[PDB]
């Protein structure tokens, strides 16, 4: 499943000094995984480090993870 | 942790919080300082409060440690500047920005959580005589925060 950054997403993140595709937890890797039902995007090692740290649920909202969908984000450029 | 701390510093430059600032002390990226203006809607109005922020090596999977430097009178903040706030312990999530932490601390100055106190005697006064609590909080602001 491929997600393409839109122009407005690209503008938004530029104004914020970043990119949409960047994982905002580590600010290092790009987002590779979508958490369900909430839909928060992050990289896999952040999900892993969160659980490894005893963190509960989704690293964003701490909601139960009912699913994890691999994804690929195509930068706007 | 470095990459995340680095983006936090950029985010504060891009979008400076209202009545809040933070940044590293000297050459150590893991020890920052913060300032908070006492919210206008509270007994801390007119005060300027200084805080320390220490990022642990496993940040952001563990919360930063945040404490007041400036003395303050408040049910959730003790004489060592320790802050009882849920997002700094059990409610922490890695996605919280320093900016949101500071804003949560300001909300806590406006609206204390006296049923989960760090200083019981202050919480008791807050729950019972609010006019008195306000009076004392202002005097402490005036004494140590101005
Ligand atoms: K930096
Ligand atoms: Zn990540
Ligand atoms: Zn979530």
């Amino acid at each position: 499943d491929h997600i393409k950054v839109t122009q407005e997403q690209f503008e938004l993140y530029c104004e914020m000094g970043s990119t949409f595709q960047l994982c905002k937890i580590c600010a290092e890797n790009d987002k590779d995984v979508k958490i369900e039902p909430c839909g928060h995007l992050m990289c896999t090692s952040c999900l892993t480090s969160w659980q490894e740290s005893e963190g509960q649920g989704c690293p964003f909202c701490r909601c139960e993870i009912k699913g994890t969908e691999p994804i690929v984000v195509d930068p706007f450029d | 942790a470095l990459k995340r701390i680095h983006k936090e510093l950029n985010d504060l430059a891009r979008d400076p919080p209202a009545q809040c600032s933070a940044g590293p002390v000297g050459d150590d990226m893991f020890h920052w300082q913060a300032t908070i203006m006492g919210p206008n809607d509270s007994p801390y109005q007119g005060g300027v409060f200084f805080l320390t922020i220490h990022f642990p090596t496993d940040y952001p999977f563990k919360p930063p440690k945040v404490a007041f430097t400036t003395r303050i009178y408040h049910p959730n903040i003790n004489s060592n500047g320790s802050i009882c706030l849920d997002i700094l312990r059990s409610q922490w999530s890695p996605a919280l920005t320093i900016s949101k932490v500071l804003l949560s601390i300001c909300s806590l100055l406006c609206d204390p959580n006296p049923d989960d106190p760090l200083v019981p005697e202050i919480a008791r006064i807050y729950k019972t005589d609010r006019e008195k609590y306000n009076r004392i909080a202002r005097e402490w602001t005036q004494k140590y925060a101005m």
